[PDB]
């Protein structure tokens, strides 16, 4: 009826009064419409949806990349499918091979998963928290040191930043 | 000398990037016909060039405002960092700290300051125990129906004999009446031993 | 409704004289809780999708304001990585995952309500489970598929309303199970090694002798502990029971306010898409239809300016809130090193 | 996309956010009501007697296609101005309470 | 009693100056023909 737009049209359950033609949501966008020939109500849903991130090892080393689709669950709305599809609680990762080891985080993907440029290709793994250890606790056992080490460590702290001034008229 | 001071370089990088972003934002039209005042003032006469100049003025004013706001926020963070550095200077360099992990990892012995571009570096000298050894231990010693507790140490045993040592360095000594003190009898302490 | 003058507290008087002293004859072992916020939600914004939508005319008009969106996203990513850094300073103090032995002989002290429960899918404690159910998040997971809200489910589910306008929430780097593992390692180290695992290698020591050391640290001789060990263990167990009780009963307001504030900020962003900002309408499709390019550009310019300043306000207030959360996380890290890894 | 949003030809190791996943429209559809008649262009513009301005006439128009190109041969207007709408958009729209 | 609390007076001064700056900023045209609503609403018609 002259109102233009873009989106996906689906059958609706809303039911208009006879003096109504369009339906609006809280952001005041038209989200429902009555078809002027069949008199049926339709819902209008937008077309773009879902975040995308790109994981690179740096283009000074390679132009291989992996892509994380943060709203897809494959078990699609993807640009490519390639190989090495790996599902994560942060989304579907495409272009990186899943391994069973665990290292320190290199590139944080999220939800406990990191990625790195190892063997060349891109691998994705679950980050390790640290080495496992156990204390030999008993009710009558103690451990006493017999030597020592003198350690020297550095700690860096910022104290100032640059002082600037601006001339409004000149800018 | 080998290979960094990333936390001190990020400050310089951030300030430089902010100024350069200000400079490149002079290429925005903000909804005017051009971003150059000399293309507007030539080809347009005062009353109808004023609308375009007003658009440019509003845009550039809000650019300056954004810069100043983000500078204030960053200055608050640097202020917090400088307050922490002053506290560390008074408590780790001008004294000896009992606060855990405040002046390094280990038991703090001393600290030395060094100046760096826009910041400070602390060299923390700490004491780290090493080469520990297992011993059998006991809370108290029972001698004459009396319980003896160590004064400033702990009771250990090399397997057959009992000594009293200091907690942070193995230096065994014979249990005497100058190492211990008496309190009560031998019926209340749980893991008391005879010696 | 009544109105009164508030009272400062009960009045008290000390029986001060020049040769009188008061000495305690008994004690109590008290256990208290302290709650501290450490992170907030990490968000990201797509300018083009928020300001224009699928409008190509608007997106071409917006190319005079690309520096402003790169700036907004730079600020938001700074906040987002700062949140993970916060969590790491608080919880990742030690890099050895200590386990507690099956020797649950701690001199009579019962640590069963704060030690991991292997009967759960996670390995969270009893108290950690009670805490987990008193804070209601807004995102149960972070995978909401397109097909899942397709129809009128959008604009009735607030999260799909946010997502259709370019507002994304990213998941934290450390899962909740990893944080539970970290706290479990801290507890195991502190009950089997005292304060030595925070200064070097963990050196075992019986728990009663460690408690005697800690009694020495406050000016009480060790025989006071060794002669009252059962009473002290019972008081500790009762105090821990009181905690669980109180909790499971009835709050974590300081942790719920963070979630509430972030959700309210995002929803305010979404409703501010109904403002005209001085244009003829707030819909780009009512302007682009019924108006031709050169004279629709004025209206689209008004809308663009308004929505840009909306995004700017959001980002500024997020930066201010992130500074406050950063201060809170620094305090929590200091408390972790000085109260948990030592005696203050 | 990242090279271009960074305004640089080199990208450093890491992970970067890009634009949301876009889908392009495949078709174009138009849905107007079932209207067959043409509007009374010849009894409004070609009438034989008009009203006095103090007692001006008001007429209701409904249920007709507004194809004004038929006025190109028999009519020439010295003033034509619309408010609230563009003249180049009048052929795509649909009008209420005319 | 002789002669200060500058750090406590600066807070009062800053708050007062902020409010007064708000009040004087009501004299800006912001690109309009005047800064008074009554000069615009009289001599000009609604649209
Ligand atoms: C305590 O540790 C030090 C090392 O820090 C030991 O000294 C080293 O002894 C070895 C073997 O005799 C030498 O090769 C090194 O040169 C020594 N180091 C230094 C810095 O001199 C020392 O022997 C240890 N003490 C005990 C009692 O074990
Ligand atoms: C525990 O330490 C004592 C040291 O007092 C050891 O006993 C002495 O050992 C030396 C050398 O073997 C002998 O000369 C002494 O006669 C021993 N007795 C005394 C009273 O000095 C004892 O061997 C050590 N036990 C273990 C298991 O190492
Ligand atoms: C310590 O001795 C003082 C002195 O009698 C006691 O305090 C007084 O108590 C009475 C009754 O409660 C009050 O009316 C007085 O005002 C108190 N202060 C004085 C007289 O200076 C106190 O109860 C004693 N404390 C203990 C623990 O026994
Ligand atoms: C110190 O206080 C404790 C209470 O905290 C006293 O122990 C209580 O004694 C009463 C009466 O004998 C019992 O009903 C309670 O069950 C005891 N409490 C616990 C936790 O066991 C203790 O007697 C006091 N000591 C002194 C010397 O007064
Ligand atoms: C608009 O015209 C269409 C046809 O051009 C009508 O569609 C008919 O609808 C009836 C339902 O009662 C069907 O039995 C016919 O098969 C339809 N025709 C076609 C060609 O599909 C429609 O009814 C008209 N609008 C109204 C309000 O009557
Ligand atoms: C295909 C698939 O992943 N199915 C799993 C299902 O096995 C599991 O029980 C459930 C738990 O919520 O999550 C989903
Ligand atoms: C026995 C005990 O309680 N703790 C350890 C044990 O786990 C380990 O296998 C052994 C060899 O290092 O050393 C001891
Ligand atoms: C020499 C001596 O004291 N022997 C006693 C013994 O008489 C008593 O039966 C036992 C249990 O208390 O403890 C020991
Ligand atoms: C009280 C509680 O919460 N848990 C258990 C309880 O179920 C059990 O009966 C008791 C003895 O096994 O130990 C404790
Ligand atoms: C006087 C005159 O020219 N009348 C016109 C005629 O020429 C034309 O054929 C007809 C159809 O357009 O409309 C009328
Ligand atoms: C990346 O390229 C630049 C220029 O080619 C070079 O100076 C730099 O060293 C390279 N990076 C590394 C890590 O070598
Ligand atoms: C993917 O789908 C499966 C089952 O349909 C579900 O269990 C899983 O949670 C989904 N992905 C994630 C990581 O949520
Ligand atoms: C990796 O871990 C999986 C977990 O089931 C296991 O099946 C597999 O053998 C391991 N090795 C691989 C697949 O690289
Ligand atoms: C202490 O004894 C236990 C028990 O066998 C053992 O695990 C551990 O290696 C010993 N520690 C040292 C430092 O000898
Ligand atoms: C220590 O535990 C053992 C069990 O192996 C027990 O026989 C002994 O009485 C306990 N001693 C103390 C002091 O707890
Ligand atoms: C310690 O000595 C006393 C008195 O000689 C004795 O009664 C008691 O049984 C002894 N304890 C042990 C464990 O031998
Ligand atoms: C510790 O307390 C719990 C009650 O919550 C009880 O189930 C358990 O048996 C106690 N442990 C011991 C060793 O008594
Ligand atoms: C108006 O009159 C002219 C001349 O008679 C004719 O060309 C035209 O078709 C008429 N208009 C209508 C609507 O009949």
């Amino acid at each position: 009826n002259g109102l233009t737009g873009t989106g996906v049209l689906t059958e609706s359950n809303k039911k208009f009064l006879p003096f109504q033609q369009f339906g609006r949501d809280i952001a005041d966008t038209t989200d429902a419409v009555r078809d002027p020939q069949t008199l049926e109500i339709l819902d209008i849903t937008p077309c773009s949806f879902g975040g995308v991130s790109v994981i690179t090892p740096g283009t000074n080393t390679s132009n291989q990349v992996a892509v994380l689709y943060q709203d897809v669950n494959c078990t699609w709305r993807v640009y490519s499918t390639g190989s090495n599809v790996f599902q994560t609680r942060a989304g579907c990762l495409i272009g990186a091979e899943h391994v069973n080891n665990s290292y320190e985080c290199d590139i944080p993907i999220g939800a406990g998963i990191c990625a790195s440029y190892q063997t060349q290709s891109i691998i994705a793994y679950t980050m390790s928290l640290g080495a496992e250890n156990s204390v030999a606790y008993s009710n009558n056992s103690i451990a006493i040191p017999t030597n020592f080490t003198i350690s020297v460590t550095t700690e860096i702290l910022p104290v100032s930043m640059t002082k600037t001034s601006v001339d409004c008229t000149m800018y | 000398s080998s290979t960094a001071l990333g936390k001190l370089q990020d400050v310089v990088n951030q300030n430089a990037q902010a100024l350069n972003t200000l400079v490149k934002q002079l290429s925005s039209n903000f909804g005017a016909i051009s971003s150059v005042l000399n293309d507007i003032l030539s080809r347009l006469d005062p009353p109808e060039a004023e609308v375009q100049i007003d658009r440019l003025i509003t845009g550039r004013l809000q650019s300056l405002q954004t810069y100043v706001t983000q500078q204030l926020i960053r200055a608050a963070e640097i202020r917090a960092s400088a307050n922490l550095a002053a506290t560390k200077m008074s408590e780790c360099v001008l004294g000896q700290s009992k606060r855990v992990d405040f002046c390094g990892k280990g038991y703090h012995l001393m600290s030395f300051p060094q100046s760096a571009p826009h910041g400070v570096v602390f060299l923390h000298v700490t004491y780290v125990p090493a080469q520990e050894k297992n011993f059998t231990t006991a809370p108290a010693i029972c001698h004459d129906g009396k319980a003896h507790f160590p004064r400033e140490g702990v009771f250990v045993s090399n397997g057959t004999h009992w000594f009293v040592t200091q907690r942070n360095f193995y230096e065994p000594q014979i249990i005497t009446t100058d190492n211990t003190f008496v309190s009560g009898n031998c019926d209340v302490v749980i893991g008391i031993v005879n010696n | 409704i009544i109105a009164y003058t508030m009272s400062l507290g009960a009045e008290n008087s000390v029986a001060y004289s020049n040769n009188s002293i008061a000495i305690p004859t008994n004690f109590t072992i008290s256990v208290t809780t302290e709650i501290l916020p450490v992170s907030m939600t990490k968000t990201s914004v797509d300018c083009t999708m928020y300001i224009c939508g699928d409008s190509t005319e608007c997106s071409n008009l917006l190319l005079q304001y690309g520096s402003f969106c790169t700036q907004l996203n730079r600020a938001l990513t700074g906040i987002a990585v700062e949140q993970d850094k916060n969590t790491q300073e608080v919880f990742a103090q030690v890099k050895q995952i200590y386990k507690t032995p099956p020797i649950k002989d701690f001199g009579g002290f019962n640590f069963s309500q704060i030690l991991p429960d292997p009967s759960k899918p996670s390995k969270r404690s009893f108290i950690e489970d009670l805490l987990f159910n008193k804070v209601t998040l807004a995102d149960a997971g972070f995978i909401k598929q397109y097909g899942d809200c397709l129809g009128d489910i959008a604009a009735r589910d607030l999260i799909c309303a946010q997502k259709f306008n370019g507002l994304t929430v990213l998941p934290p780097l450390l899962t909740d199970e990893m944080i539970a593992q970290y706290t479990s390692a801290l507890l195991a180290g502190t009950i089997t090694s005292g304060w030595t695992f925070g200064a070097g290698a963990a050196l075992q020591i019986p728990f009663a002798m460690q408690m005697a050391y800690r009694f020495n640290g406050i000016g009480v001789t060790q025989n006071v502990l060794y002669e009252n060990q059962k009473l002290i263990a019972n008081q500790f167990n009762s105090a821990i029971g009181k905690i669980q009780d109180s909790l499971s009963s009835t709050a974590l307001g300081k942790l719920q306010d963070v979630v509430n504030q972030n959700a309210q900020a995002l929803n305010t962003l979404v409703k501010q898409l109904s403002s005209n900002f001085g244009a003829i309408s707030s819909v780009l499709n009512d302007i682009l239809s019924r108006l031709d390019p050169p004279e629709a550009e004025v209206q689209i310019d008004r809308l663009i300016t308004g929505r840009l300043q909306s995004l700017q306000t959001y980002v500024t207030q997020q930066l201010i809130r992130a500074a406050e959360i950063r201060a809170s996380a620094n305090l929590a890290a200091t408390k972790m090193s000085e109260c948990v890894l030592g005696q203050s | 996309e990242t090279k271009c949003t960074l305004k640089s030809f080199t990208v450093e190791k890491g992970i970067y956010q890009t634009s949301n996943f876009r889908v392009q429209p495949t078709e174009s559809i138009v849905r107007f009501p079932n209207i067959t008649n043409l509007c009374p262009f010849g009894e409004v513009f070609n009438a034989t007697r008009f009203a006095s301005v103090y007692a001006w006439n008001r007429k209701r128009i409904s249920n007709c296609v507004a194809d004004y190109s038929v006025l190109y041969n028999s009519a020439s207007f010295s003033t034509f101005k619309c408010y609230g709408v563009s003249p180049t958009k009048l052929n795509d729209l649909c009008f209420t309470n005319v």
